């Protein structure tokens, strides 16, 4: 059974670098996508990125840009987001999502099958 | 009693000794969180509880 579970988050004062990962078992991140998605306390899901399985293509939304960064490590099988410059609109609970699709379309990652727990990141003041 | 005559049974236990090739049976475990050992069980049919 596919399970996928975050670490790292917390809170960060406004300007600086964080670190998320995102550990899967069960699978091999080599030839399925990994997406991270937020929710906003008051919204619904939004999305924020994803990596693919095509020659390790990266995608963000046009929100973020040049400051987050997607990386994949295949031999220990993890997914980690980097994400530097934080502004107070990034407050939100991240989920690292996937669906078993060696492709990735950045309008149906909030809908998927699998989905972690999840981890907090606030910045304030 | 003083004449006998052929009969011939089919299905008799009997054996001899000889070779053949056998095949593998390894227990189940629904090969979920097996992550790949090198005597793969998947190349080989279930065994009966």
């Amino acid at each position: 059974q596919v399970q996928l579970q975050e670490s790292g988050g917390g809170s960060v004062q406004p300007g600086g670098s964080l670190r998320l990962s995102c550990a899967v078992s069960g699978l091999d991140v080599e030839s399925v996508t990994i997406g991270w998605i937020r929710q906003a306390p008051g919204k619904e899901r939004e999305e924020v990125g994803c990596i693919s399985g095509n020659f390790d293509q990266t995608y963000y939304v046009d929100s973020v840009k040049g400051r987050f960064t997607i990386s994949r490590v295949n031999e220990e099988n993890t997914v980690y987001l980097q994400m530097d410059n934080l502004k107070p609109e990034d407050t939100a609970t991240y989920y690292c999502v996937t669906d078993r699709q060696f492709y990735c379309a950045l309008h149906r990652l909030p809908v998927s099958q699998y989905r972690g727990q999840g981890t907090q990141v606030t910045v304030s003041s | 009693a003083e004449n006998l005559w052929v009969t011939v049974y089919y299905g008799v236990p009997v054996w001899k000794d000889a070779e053949t090739t056998l095949f593998c049976a390894s227990d189940a475990k629904a090969y979920e969180t097996e992550k790949h050992n090198v005597w793969a069980t998947h190349a080989c049919v279930p065994t009966d509880p």
